[PDB]
């Protein structure tokens, strides 16, 4: 479950808002997880192409990191891809 | 009106001369995700010139000021600067900065994307022309 | 070889800003590379924990994210992890 894991999805930027309700109540068993997180960075990747900062805040000391992953519109499933991440994303305000 | 922006800066200088644009924001500046700098030349339309990232401080720049103009932002206070070297003719025009609220990673380039702005900020590039208000 | 990969470090949203001229040369190869790569996300938790968006740009379609990675103060290698990210964060500022 997403939601134990990483929290509740939400607006803030301290939350994800990453997955609908089958992605949160399912997981990685989600059917179509493998074509979502083929997108995830590497770990070279990620500190290679993130804009990356540190914060000391009385919460505690955190990695800040942001960046932008260019999808291929040559893949053949680029289409479905779209379709897929849009998905999963903001799709706790549709939430009841 | 949550956040307000105090612009300053311009002025009249000859080609090849230098100026620094500033925009403070203040007010709820926690909810500000990209600052940026728009410009109207005369008879033409607003032109998007150069963008910040309010947190992580990612830049962009239209093409034509590449180079020559660098926007900067010290992660402490709510001012950003607009550095503005080897000005031409073409840059003279009226300069805006703006904020907008709504995350996104790159910095939008249309002013409706843009919720609060500030004041117009004159910046003019004269050849040998400064002479005459130099003088009055 | 990082520099080939992902670009050359600098300010703009376009390139990322971490790692210095050894990391950036050796690249995975770098000794401290394993002790930098334990904070990048897995895939579950990279799409668990960011905010994500699908961008649409004069120069494509992009898979964008922000976040935060709290570091463990009660990890007895806390302040060499802290002095370690500081030590590539935004170096390229310092490059001769």
């Amino acid at each position: 479950n997403v939601t134990q894991a990483f929290g509740r999805r939400g607006p803030e930027q301290t939350q994800g808002n990453f997955g609908d309700q089958e992605l949160i109540r399912q997981g990685t068993d989600y059917k179509h997880w493998p074509q979502i997180a083929q997108f995830a960075p590497s770990a070279s990747a990620f500190f290679g192409m993130s804009r990356i900062g540190m914060e000391v805040t009385p919460s505690g000391t955190w990695l800040t990191y942001t960046g932008a992953i260019k999808l291929d519109d040559k893949d053949p499933n680029f289409k479905d891809q779209v379709i897929l991440l849009n998905k999963h994303i903001d799709a706790y305000k549709t939430f009841p | 009106a949550e956040v307000q922006l105090q612009a300053s800066g311009g002025g009249l200088v000859q080609a090849g001369g230098s100026l620094r644009l500033s925009c403070a924001a203040s007010g709820r500046t926690d909810s500000t995700q990209h600052m940026a700098w728009f410009r109207q030349a005369p008879g033409k339309e607003r032109e998007f010139v150069t963008a910040i990232q309010w947190r992580g401080g990612g830049t962009s720049y239209t093409d034509s000021v590449k180079g020559r103009f660098t926007i900067s932002r010290d992660n402490a206070k709510n001012t950003v600067y607009l550095e503005m070297n080897s000005l031409k003719p073409e840059d003279t025009a009226v300069y805006y900065c703006a904020t907008n609220t709504r995350w996104t990673y790159f910095s939008p380039t249309v002013p409706d994307r843009y919720d609060y702005w500030g004041q117009g900020t004159q910046v003019t590039v004269s050849s040998a022309a400064a002479l005459e208000h130099h003088h009055h």
